């Protein structure tokens, strides 16, 4: 089915590659400013972009790897709890509540939006309609994603939809039969 | 017999040992004098691989036209420039 995560392992690595933004950010920083900068300034003018790409990568791998595990299936909801955990981090260095409330609460569904259509920026090659079977069903199959009928099994509306509302597994006409 | 091997090598160090002079020298022609060493350096090492004819092409072309037209811009206008101070560049 599934295979579980290394947490530690996985927020270990992030938190060397954060470290490592961290200095890229703060060489780019210095070298592109004015006044008085030495090669000391580095982290003393820094702005904190050190913390902001450390804390960013350490609480959104984190919080993805522990809510993919608690959860035991991976979908579109741990990178909204793992973007609501970065967007605490964000909001954070802006010393007020509110503040901090919206950050976490857009910051988290924005990342939730994002994993939700496949965490991806680009395409995934199986799944697009041009690479996928599609139109018709040739003859009577299971109809896939992407595929039209014309009529469908109602063993299946029973099954999806459920036994209540205006929806019966037999039809209300022959269910009332004078044989 | 072997004193001719390394030969390559060496233009790779000298053309390296030439570009630091380039980006580093207080007049301006003067680096652009350099820059005709580094035209040398590489008309060396086109001869040293085995293309003879490039190298007197670099030396007719690079050297002998672009080079001049460097030097004869260099000198009737007006330019200035900074010296390599340690406090200006040691934030980049
Ligand atoms: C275009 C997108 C539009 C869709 C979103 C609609 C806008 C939402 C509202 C925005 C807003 O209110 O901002 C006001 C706020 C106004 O600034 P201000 O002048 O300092 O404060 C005056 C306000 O009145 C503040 O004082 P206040 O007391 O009145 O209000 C407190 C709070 C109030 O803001 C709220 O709305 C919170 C209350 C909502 C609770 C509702 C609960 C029920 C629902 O205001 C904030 O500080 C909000 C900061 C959070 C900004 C969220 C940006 C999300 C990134 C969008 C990604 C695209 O905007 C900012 O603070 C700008 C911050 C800098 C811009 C940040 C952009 C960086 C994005 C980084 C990437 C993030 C991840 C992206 C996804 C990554 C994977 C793809
Ligand atoms: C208009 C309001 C805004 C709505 C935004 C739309 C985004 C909604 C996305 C939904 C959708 C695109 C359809 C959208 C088309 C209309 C687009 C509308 C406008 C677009 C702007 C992307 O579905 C995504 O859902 C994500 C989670 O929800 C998953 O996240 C990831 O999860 C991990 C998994 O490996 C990743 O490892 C991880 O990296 C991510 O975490 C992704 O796997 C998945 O690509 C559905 O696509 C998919 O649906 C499945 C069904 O199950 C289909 O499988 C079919 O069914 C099975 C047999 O029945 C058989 O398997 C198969 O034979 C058959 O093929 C696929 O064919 C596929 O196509
Ligand atoms: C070791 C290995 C592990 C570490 C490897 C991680 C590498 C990450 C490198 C990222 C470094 C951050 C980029 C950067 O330095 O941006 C700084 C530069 C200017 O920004 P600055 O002047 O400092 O702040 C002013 C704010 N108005 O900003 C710039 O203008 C630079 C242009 C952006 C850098 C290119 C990134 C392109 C991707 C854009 C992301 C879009 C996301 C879409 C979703
Ligand atoms: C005028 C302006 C118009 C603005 C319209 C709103 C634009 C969007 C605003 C931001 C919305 C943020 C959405 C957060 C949802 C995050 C998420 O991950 O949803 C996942 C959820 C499950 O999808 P799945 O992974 O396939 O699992 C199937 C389990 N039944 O998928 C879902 O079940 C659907 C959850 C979203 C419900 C609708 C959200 C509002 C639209």
């Amino acid at each position: 089915h599934f295979h579980p995560y290394n947490t530690l392992g996985l927020a270990t690595q992030s938190a060397m590659v954060g470290l490592g933004a961290g200095v890229v950010a703060a060489a780019a920083r210095n070298s592109l400013a004015t006044g008085p900068r030495n090669i000391l300034t580095t982290f003393s003018k820094s702005g904190g972009v050190v913390t902001i790409f450390t804390g960013a990568s350490i609480a959104y791998v984190f919080t993805y790897c522990s809510a993919a595990n608690l959860r035991e299936r991976k979908d579109g909801w741990n990178h909204m709890w793992a973007g609501a955990a970065t967007g605490a981090v964000l909001g954070a260095r802006t010393k007020l509540v509110p503040a901090f409330i919206g950050w976490t609460v857009l910051c988290g569904a924005a990342c939730g939006l994002f994993g939700w259509t496949g965490a991806r920026f680009n395409a995934d090659r199986k799944a697009s309609l041009e690479q996928s079977p599609k139109g018709f069903v040739q003859e009577d199959a299971h109809q896939t994603f992407w595929e039209v009928v014309h009529r469908r099994p109602l063993s299946l509306t029973v099954e999806q939809l459920g036994e209540g509302r205006g929806i019966n597994a037999v039809p209300i006409a022959t269910a009332t039969e004078a044989p | 017999m072997y004193l001719t091997y390394y030969f390559i090598e060496i233009t790779i160090f000298l053309a390296i040992l030439c570009t630091i002079f380039i980006i580093s020298a207080k007049n301006p022609m003067v680096s652009i004098l350099y820059m005709i060493a580094l035209f040398v350096i590489a008309a060396m090492y086109l001869y040293l691989i085995g293309l003879g004819i490039f190298s007197l092409l670099y030396i007719m072309i690079y050297i002998g036209a672009i080079a001049v037209l460097f030097l004869f811009i260099i000198t009737l206008l007006d330019i200035n420039s900074t010296e390599l101070s340690v406090k200006s560049n040691i934030r980049d």
